[PDB]
RNA sequence: GCGCAAGACGGACCAGAGCGAAAGCAUUUGCCAAGAAUGUUUUCAUUAAUCAAGAACGAAAGUCGGAGGUUCGAAGACGAUCAGAUACCGUCGUAGUUCCGACCAUAAACGAUGCCGACCGGCGAUGCGGCGGCGUUAUUCCCAUGACCCGCCGGGCAGCUUCCGGGAAACCAAAGUCUUUGGGUUCCGGGGGGAGUAUGGUUGCAAAGCUGAAACUUAAAGGAAUUUGGCGAAGGGCACCACC
């Protein structure tokens, strides 16, 4: 494939709704502490508190709603 | 087999005919005149399974193949010619053309004009099916 | 029971109109009876707009649109859930729904 | 077995002095192999170029047809072949609750070239308009169509291609249409749809030479 | 039934009866 | 990608808009002929309305005879479907579909409502012709016209509301002006099956069209609407006897 992605961080701001067929993935809007102007929408599985920090592998791809 | 023009001073242009239907996708790349072409690829070229012909995956594999061919030959920039099924059948573009465009743009080539060359008719003949249509 | 004031169409002074064909099927429907959607859409919906913006030779290039209209039979329209049904007392509302986005 | 790209040239295309931008890109052809002629293989190549790619920062929803005729070695020369309109633009003209006026003519210039021009028209919704419809009577549409046809069969035959396509660049024929039609019914959007080239005489090299320069 | 195919079957019966009548001549 | 040829159709403009007795009618232009509405201090002076017999037109399919047959596609052929499909589905495909003639006169030909005349509400709109009335425009002056605004008249397709009134109720500005029952006039129905059937006449090369019974059997067959219902209908909520 020959594709290399840099390590990306995150910072949650406000909680949102929950997606998934059984409600296991939770929407949350984030900010990047590396560059405090870009905000993307992602899904997180697991408990999330506001004021926490998330780890990623890439921050260039967004996810759909269901399918 | 190469572009004698310097890449920093100027960039060269070809066109591509992204034809996407509900069961196939084509990526066909030629120059501005369009008489002769660079290379061609279908939706079944990279996937042996027929069920996977109409998908983003065959489109992005086709886009990567023409991306490598245009990188090795020396064509840097491409114009866009999107195409639906056309005629009297369907005026809606397929769900693989956008992924093909994303894969062809994310690989580091310059874009040009984006124009739809869908063959819109004035009035064609009768559509396939019956009076009651393709009911199921 | 007379269900509607009109008869599912706008044929009030002609008697015969021209038939057209659907998109999901090929069912012949009269023109004033069918439910038609003049959809407006762009080339890139929401994903690669920044990709097109950065990788363009033309600076601040405006993205073109695509213009298309679709024809629906009633069964194909309700099967695609474009239009739904309500109460007969609220059936007498000719106003389109308020488009927010 | 072997790549055909070894037997491949790289020629250039040039616009005449009628345009502003000279070159637009590259073309591909093989060398001659006896019964195959490299000069013939560059003949029937129609091009699809935009107006902003041939001029400065003007309107960019117009397309021009350029056909090649002759080569001399590592470069080629083109000529005017027709006009086109962007389907985004043309599909953005047509909206509901206004009437369409469309005309055509078969008009011949001073030389042997013959053109078939088209026009399209869309009417004014007025500044003080309350009424939704704003249609036009059929005799009014008929005499506006006659006015457009007589204007575009007035403009063309008085000159040759070298200046009438110069008039055809910014808005000038459509300017004459939109300026000479406020009397019958006010109209707001008129351009030229297409120019379809119909007949060409015997090819001489001199006319192609004097346009290029 | 629906009256269309009942009428079609009745017309087929009429044609059969007329065939037997013209054969019985 | 460039040229050539064939036939079909006139998308987008295309509308609760128009015309026609109805079926029906859409590229541009030219020719012939016809027509409603409008305007009128023109003309004749009761020439009128509905109408058995008789007569014209008439969707699609169908038949006879030529030309043409691009596409579509009854009959039929081939694979998958389901327990079974000579059905749905896909590839082909005869006759038709197109034009010129010659025929039957059949549709949910429906506004499921025959025509003429008169009377009794409101409101905002649209199409046609005529008439006025601040104002803007084809540049300015300036009149006449086209365009726009504000009112009116007459006819037409329509729309919203209504304790006028009516109806079994859906609903109706007509399905109203009906026990307080009578403006004029053509067709048509007496419980449901048998049956639009047998027979006879009629028209047609033919498919069939019009006219149209009886025996026997039956106590229900029907129309409107409320209440729970049953949805492989849409739209919300809940439960570890539903799940991640
Ligand atoms: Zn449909």
């Amino acid at each position: 494939t020959s594709r290399v992605q840099p390590i990306k961080l995150a910072r949650v701001t406000k909680v949102l709704g929950r997606t998934g067929s059984q409600g296991q993935c939770t929407q949350v809007r984030v900010e990047f502490m590396d560059d405090t102007s870009r905000s993307i929408i992602r899904n997180v599985k697991g408990p999330v508190r506001e004021g926490d920090v998330l780890t990623l592998l890439e921050s260039e791809r967004e996810a759909r709603r269901l399918r | 087999s190469l572009g004698p023009q310097v890449a920093e001073g100027e960039n060269v242009f070809g066109v591509c005919h992204i034809f996407a239907s509900f069961n196939d996708t084509f990526v066909h790349v030629t120059d501005l005149s369009g008489k002769e072409t660079i290379c061609r690829v279908t939706g079944g070229m990279k996937v042996k399974a027929d069920r996977d012909e109409s998908s983003p995956y065959a489109a992005m594999l086709a886009a990567q193949d023409v991306a490598q061919r245009c990188k090795e030959l020396g064509i840097t920039a491409l114009h866009i010619k999107l195409r639906a099924t056309g005629g009297n059948r369907t005026k809606t573009p397929g769900p693989g053309a956008q992924s093909a465009l994303r894969a062809l743009a994310r690989s580091g080539m310059k874009i040009g004009r984006i124009e739809d060359v869908t063959p819109i008719p004035s009035d064609s003949t009768r559509r396939k099916g019956g009076r009651r249509g393709r009911r199921l | 029971t007379k269900k509607r004031r009109n008869n599912g169409r706008a044929k009030k002074g002609r008697g015969h109109v021209q038939p057209i064909r659907c998109t999901n099927c090929a069912r012949c429907v009269p023109k004033d009876k069918a439910i038609k959607k003049f959809v407006i859409r762009n080339i890139v919906e929401a994903a690669a707009v920044r990709d097109i913006s950065e990788a363009s030779v033309f600076d601040a290039y405006v993205l073109p649109k695509l213009y298309v209209k679709l024809h629906y039979c009633v069964s194909c329209a309700i099967h695609s859930k474009v239009v739904r049904n309500r109460s007969r007392e609220a059936r007498k509302d000719r106003t389109p729904p308020p488009r927010f986005r | 077995v072997v790549d055909p790209f070894s037997k491949k040239d790289w020629y250039d295309v040039k616009a005449p002095a009628m345009f502003n931008i000279r070159n637009i890109g590259k073309t591909l052809v093989t060398r001659t192999q006896g019964t195959k002629i490299a000069s013939d293989g560059l003949k029937g190549r129609v091009f699809e170029v935009s107006l902003a790619d041939l001029q400065n920062d003007e309107v960019a929803f117009r397309k021009f047809k350029l056909i090649t005729e002759d080569v001399q070695g590592k470069n080629c020369l083109t000529n005017f072949h027709g006009m086109d309109l962007t389907r985004d633009k043309m599909c953005s003209m047509v909206k509901k609750w206004q009437t369409m006026i469309e005309a055509h003519v078969d008009v011949k210039t001073t030389d042997g070239y013959l053109l078939r021009l088209f026009c399209v028209g869309f009417t004014k919704k007025r500044n003080n308009q309350i009424r939704k419809t704003s249609y036009a009577q059929h005799q009014q549409v008929r005499q506006i169509r006659k006015k457009m046809m007589e204007i575009m069969t007035r403009e063309v035959q008085t000159n040759d291609l070298k200046e009438v396509v110069n008039k055809l660049i910014p808005d000038s024929i459509g300017k004459d249409i939109e300026k000479a039609c406020q009397s019958i019914y006010p109209l707001h959007d008129v351009f030229v749809r297409k120019v379809k080239m119909l007949k060409k005489p015997k090819f001489e090299l001199g006319k192609l030479m004097e346009l290029h320069g | 039934m629906r009256a269309k195919w009942r009428k079609k079957r009745m017309r087929r019966l009429k044609r059969k009866r007329r065939k037997m009548r013209q054969r019985s001549k």
